[PDB]
């Protein structure tokens, strides 16, 4: 019966020329005779090109192609949280089946105007750089560009560990649950970010999607979509989702592979005409909601390697083009020691600036204009704008694996935009930042949660600050 | 007439009918959808087959669905009733406040006006910027263009010009959003609800909204831009009124054409652009301008792919506008905002007889001082400073001068510069540039000239840094 | 355009052996002006090794895209027969 | 890549045949009033 | 299944089956032929026709000549009776000591481990060179990039590789001749038969050879690497061992496969190369990892085309490659052996959380103060004499003698733990050793073997 079943035509390229299928919807998701899935690309006169989501080594010419009645979609809910899923959401971590009530087609379009609202609450990396001089909105799209081995995949780990301190809480409004997209990777580097993410408990509120190098190129194609509809589900469920595209650059490679292999008139780079549109559908769904749509939100982190620092080219001006700002990582900073290596003069969040918090805004304002000042300048005062730069650039230095609460951030950052640093010589600025955040820690909790809860640096709270940080400079190395 | 479908490659449907084959650029709809998805004639195929692009996303088509012609191209809502109110690609409303009643609609396909209608008066157009009413000034009734790469500030350039000449404007305005970000969309909006300028509670609206945005599929993206055309065009035709019209952005009207050209089976042209792209660009520019029955001052963001000033597209772009706005990424990383290069952006009405001697020789100095520093840049880069003659180092002190004192800041840049904007007069830019030209400030440093307004704030700014 | 690179490209480099060529006189003619000389010349030689990275890095970027270009060329004409 | 440096025509390819002609324009003043 | 040739057009033959079509990736039989032709199918093109790639020439291939279905992917004798041979990309003798008699027999096509087989945490595989395992080590399951061609002792160190992971790890080896010169192949197979390497006697060979030559069709070239591949994976997954594997070169690999796909009719990418540039990078190199039975180590010699290192395949490679060993002939002009730039060469796993804080901290000390000799260098003060001594006592520490050049040079190969290279340039770091003259670290193994050189 040749409408609801058709046999393979030709295979090779990626596309399997399908005869039959005559009732498939197109973008339908069809069902090989070996097991694999595949997409209804091209519906024709005579024959139905279909994008198989797997290896063409498995369909041969002659096997029966089912259809599903289904356009592709994912399984998606709370089902998937602490799960390591691939492109189309079989699980791949060996702990059994998904047990997902709900299904979402994976090419939703994006929401309109009159659903979203301006972004006004903060999504906290717990990197003093980032949080401080480039903060993020829940809601926002802010794209982490930088070359090879610049620290990317680390600050996006770092965000998914530091939303433990929200996860474990009571407030279910500062709730954010993340979704981590492989795209390209090493499969060993999956396994050990997954390792990575079940050390520090940031798991059991995870969902990874892998789309692995040896991955056909239609998943590392459909990945993104796939987390991006997972991502989508709390969004519109009044919850918020954080989504990391690790990296867009694999993708769009992914997907010049299957237009050429489709003999698409190759453009810039040999990269397709819809190259833009692949990655702008995708990064216009992250959106924040106003309240008679939930009040959800979906932040994007989508990341784009760069050759040679050359951030002119074009898939890395089509993502600048269609996001809400960068973070710049530079291979010169990182190799000098400066890490995270972010540039903070090329760095920008557009809308992320009305999300800060405002004890961060009053020591953020001063730290960024003493920053500009001292990259303005490199006698007697223009030493002194040097100085406290250099203080200041030690003091945005941090480690990896370990993000720091707002209020711990606020205290050093304190420490630095003062003047109380002057009096140390740069090369002790980390030790004195770890010795004076552990004794924060340790024996002033309650100025930490005083600025905790009232989101600001009262007089009271800056006069205890004050006190705290000269007590502690006087009684230092 | 009623068709179905006999073949569907992403945007690109091609549909056969037995009786009543309908003409291009024709709309047709899709029965058995749960929304209206309009195709729209593109080609005759022969054997009773047409091909067309889908204005919406085409999942869900089966082959054999039927169909039917409506009899006209794509027709909008134009009047009066469209201002404060958003309207997408096919003209239906998108911002949930119901019906937009019209008590006329006009297809989005229409001749451009023809050599006896147009106009030629050509009276400028202040806007308070320092480099663009100084170097490439801007005229009421023409076409403007911002140029620019990936985030060098077209849409702070034209968001500004809104607050500076859309408020102050005492005719319509129509935003056309083509292809760009739906929150920015959502932002102008709600702007605009809180600014007055649109109301949500009676008639005095001043601006009408059309967006297709770069989550739209390519024919979306394609039509946008000719709705909010038409828009503007109903307002200057049939209302004699004088219109504002910015359309940000323009380029992706060519991209979406590329991508949609890919699948109507023709041949790329260079760099893989349709080879129509041209004469599609023209059909669609030609309909933004001003005729002798009512004015369009029109200002097109132009995206700049890959920072190529060369690329087809905005190359083409060029010869259809005025003024041209073109921001420089090297200049923008000199923290110089706005980002002109002023040695690329030009202007027709740059012109002595149009603007006075005096702006005219200011302008071509500061030019000339500018182009000199250019030529000096490799000695400078490699020899140092020291190896130039004394006349070199003053035009080099000069030109650094000019450079800060090209700077602004926005009242749309003041949330994340935390500076107060700037609106500076056409007379104290001629004179504050005319008095660096002439040496009076050479003894202040040129870090007083950086993101100020008049000369008055920048002597302000040498006294405080002193 | 790739001839114009590979013209500055050349000439730079040029400028660059020169400018450490005459640091090495003037720290030979050094054993006041002759330290200033030195020290000039050797910021020159920097100076000109870092727009010679730069236009290393263009040059590169700008063949790899003629290449791109004149293979389009090729199957877009090989694809219309 | 010898006489690169003129062949660029650049601000140090000006520079040069300046000097050239500004040198041996001299000298050939200093030559014709002997000769 | 038979088939029957319909198309022969250079290195490509499509092949018509009447009944039973082979899937991709089969190996196809051609018949009638004096040497062993091996079709490998790469597309089903319909109506009942394949098109192959062939893996040696097609010169007199008829029309309707018969083709015999093999009914597997090209499969390749694999077994510790690979050792010391050389076999070509489908697995035949090439050495002409008879055939190799294993017991089983592998298709060198197979998917790459799963996700729950993967090590969740990287080990650093110790080469008991003191250099390469202290700046820049090698990972268990990593690929690493070995930049230097001729003159800086490529083989020497790759044989002292193979000699010292047989030694230290009991893993074996294998050596895959991606577009291998024959001169070169000749020379190579002779030199591992001269340092004890391969033995044709006992079956003591450390190394399994696979040579795909340069005069062989771009199919055996693309196919080559996995051949050796396979011969590792056996080495790894039935013996639970921690095997190298050589891919000399691996920028002749993807020319191969971009040849492949051109001769396929598959529209060029950028640079001129395969659309599947980076799946077929990818399918490779994901077969390169640490399971749980063992792992397999990489090292790939790096040719980079027009010293553009943004180019595709080296930007490609470069995104697989966990370390890089840089062999320099400033180094080896210097007196230096191995040659291995140590300022140049990089590892992933060169941090603290994974070697410990005092490895990281040693190697950073040893870097430093070979930069800022560098440095000083370049002036040529107070105690600016002492960095300038130190440094070059480290520089000569960094030398070691190999026991694969026993013969020719007479000294004995040292194979240092990794406990005894840090301990070694933590100490003459602090200035333990600053009296000794700087000649008694040259060619050295342990600390202990400097001073010992020092009495003398
Ligand atoms: N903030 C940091 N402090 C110290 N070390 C860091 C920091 N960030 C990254 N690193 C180190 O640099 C290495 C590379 O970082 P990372 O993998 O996160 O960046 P990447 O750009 O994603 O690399 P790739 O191109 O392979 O994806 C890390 O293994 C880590 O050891
Ligand atoms: N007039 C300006 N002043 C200061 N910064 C600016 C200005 N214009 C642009 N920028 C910077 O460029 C960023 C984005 O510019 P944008 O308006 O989005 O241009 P585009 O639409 O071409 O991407 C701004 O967030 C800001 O950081
Ligand atoms: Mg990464
Ligand atoms: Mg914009």
């Amino acid at each position: 019966d040749l409408e609801e079943t058709g046999r393979v035509l030709s295979i090779g390229d990626g596309i399997a020329r399908v005869h039959g299928l005559r009732n498939v919807q197109a973008e339908e998701m069809v069902e090989f005779s070996s097991g694999l899935k595949g997409m209804s690309l091209n519906l024709e006169p005579d024959n139905v090109g279909v994008v198989v989501f797997g290896n063409d080594k498995l369909i041969k010419e002659g096997d029966i192609v089912k259809r599903t009645g289904a356009i592709v979609d994912v399984p998606v809910g709370e089902e998937l949280l602490g799960r390591v899923v691939d492109a189309l959401g079989n699980a791949i971590d060996g702990k059994g089946p998904i047990g997902s009530k709900t299904r979402r087609r994976v090419g939703l379009k994006a929401p309109g105007i009159i659903p979203r609202i301006s972004v006004r609450e903060p999504m906290q990396t717990g990197i003093k750089a980032v949080d401080s001089l480039v903060p993020i909105g829940r809601g926002q799209r802010e794209l982490i560009i930088g070359d090879r081995q610049t620290g990317k995949t680390s600050i996006a780990i770092d965000t998914i560990i530091n939303q433990k301190r929200f996860n474990d809480g009571s407030d279910e409004k500062k709730k954010l649950y993340c979704i981590y997209v492989a795209i390209g990777q090493k499969r060993s580097t999956v396994a050990q970010l997954v390792k990575r993410l079940t050390d520090a408990d940031a798991m059991k509120y995870t969902i990874v999607v892998s789309a692995t190098a040896s991955d056909a190129a239609p998943l590392q194609y459909l990945a993104p979509y796939s987390g991006c509809s997972m991502g989508e589900y709390f969004r519109d469920n009044g919850k918020h989702a954080l989504i990391i595209y690790d990296d867009l650059s694999k993708q769009a490679v992914a997907y010049r592979q299957m237009s050429l292999l489709l003999r698409r008139p190759p453009g810039r780079e040999a990269y397709p005409g819809d190259v833009f549109y692949l990655h702008s559908r995708l990064l216009e769904r992250a959106a924040k909601m106003n309240d008679a749509f939930g009040g959800g939100s979906l932040t994007a982190l989508p990341v784009i390697e760069t050759q040679a620092g050359d951030v002119s080219a074009y898939i890395p001006t089509n993502v600048i083009s269609i996001t809400d700002g960068q973070i710049f990582l530079e291979t010169e900073l990182f190799y000098k020691g400066i890490r995270p290596a972010i540039n903070v003069g090329l760095s920008v969040s557009r809308v992320g600036s009305a999300a800060q918090t405002r004890a961060m805004k009053q020591v953020a304002g001063t730290m960024k204009l003493e920053l500009a000042q001292y990259r303005e300048v490199a006698d007697a005062a223009t030493q002194q704008l040097l100085s406290r730069g250099v203080r200041l650039t030690e003091l945005l230095k941090q480690g990896q694996y370990s993000p720091m609460a707002i209020e711990e951030q606020v205290a050093v950052i304190y420490a630095g935009v003062r003047g109380y640093l002057d009096k140390l010589e740069p090369s002790k600025i980390t030790k004195f930042e770890n010795a004076f955040l552990s004794h924060v820690v340790s024996q002033h909790q309650a100025l930490l949660g005083t600025i905790r809860a009232d989101g600001k640096i009262s007089e009271q709270s800056d006069a205890k600050l004050k006190e705290i940080v000269t007590n502690f400079l006087a009684g230092f190395e | 007439a009623t068709g179905r479908i006999v073949a569907v490659i992403g945007a690109v449907v091609d549909v056969q009918f037995d009786e009543g084959l309908p003409p291009i650029l024709n709309a047709l709809e899709v029965q058995g959808r749960e929304t209206r998805l309009v195709l729209e004639v593109a080609q005759h195929l022969g054997e009773s087959t047409v091909r067309t692009i889908a204005m919406d996303g085409t999942e869900g088509l089966v082959r054999g669905q039927k169909v039917l012609d409506s009899g006209a191209p794509i027709k909008i809502p134009v009047g009066p009733e469209t201002l404060g109110r958003i309207m997408n690609v096919i003209g239906e409303p998108i911002d949930e406040r119901g019906p937009i009643k019209t008590k006329q609609f006009a297809p989005i396909h229409a001749e451009a006006p023809e050599f006896m209608e147009m106009s030629v008066e050509q009276e400028i157009l202040v806007t308070g910027i320092k480099v663009v009413d100084l170097l490439a000034p801007y005229a009421k009734g023409g076409k403007i263009g911002l140029f620019g790469g990936a985030g060098v500030g077209k849409t702070v350039l034209i968001m500004e010009l809104i607050n500076n000449v859309a408020k102050a404007h005492g005719g319509y305005s129509v935003f056309a959003g083509v292809g760009e970000r739906t929150r920015e969309g959502n932002d102008l909006y709600h702007e605009m609800i809180e600014s007055g300028v649109i109301n949500l509670k009676d008639a005095t609206s001043k601006v009408a909204l059309v967006y297709g945005q770069m989550n739209e599929p390519p024919g979306a993206r394609a039509r946008v831009a000719l709705t909010g055309l038409t828009v503007a065009e109903y307002f200057r035709d049939q209302e004699g009124q004088d219109v504002l019209l910015f359309i940000d952005n323009i380029f992706r009207f060519t991209q979406a054409g590329s991508e949609v050209s890919a699948l109507l089976g023709r041949i790329p042209s260079a760099v893989g652009y349709q080879p129509t792209l041209a004469t599609d660009m023209g059909t669609m520019q030609e309909r933004i301008t001003t005729t002798k029955k009512g004015s369009i001052t029109s200002v097109q963001a132009i995206y700049v792919p890959a920072d190529d000033l060369t690329d087809p597209a905005p190359a083409t772009t060029f010869a259809h506008l005025d003024a041209t706005t073109v921001l420089s990424r090297a200049i923008a990383e000199l923290g110089i905002y706005p980002a002109v290069d002023p040695l690329d952006s030009t202007s027709r009405i740059m012109d002595p007889n149009i603007v006075g001697s005096e702006h005219y020789d200011v302008a071509r100095g500061v030019q000339k001082i500018l182009q000199d520093y250019k030529s000096l840049q490799d000695i400078i880069a490699i020899l140092g400073m020291d190896e130039l003659s004394e006349e070199d180092k003053l035009t080099v002190s000069r030109a650094r001068k000019i450079q800060r004192f090209l700077s602004q800041p926005f009242q749309v840049a003041e949330v994340f510069t935390g500076h107060m904007g700037k609106l500076v007069p056409l007379k104290e830019t001629i004179k504050g540039f005319q008095q660096i030209l002439a040496g009076e400030y050479d003894h202040l440093p040129e870090q007083a000239f950086y993101m100020v307004g008049p000369i008055e704030e920048a002597v302000a700014k040498a006294d405080k840094l002193a | 355009t790739l001839k114009d690179i590979t013209r500055r490209l050349k000439s730079i480099k040029n400028i660059q052996k020169i400018t450490k060529s005459m640091k090495m006189v003037a720290a030979a003619k050094y054993a006041s002006e002759q330290s200033a000389r030195m020290t000039a010349m050797d910021n020159a030689s920097k100076n000109a090794s870092e727009m010679i990275d730069k236009l290393t890095l263009t040059f590169n970027r700008t063949r790899q895209a003629v290449i791109t270009k004149e293979l389009i060329e090729i199957i877009s004409g090989a694809a219309a027969l | 890549g010898a006489g690169s440096i003129r062949e660029a025509g650049g601000a140090f390819g000006k520079r040069e045949q300046a000097e050239e002609e500004r040198y041996f324009r001299a000298q050939s003043r200093e030559q014709l009033a002997a000769l």
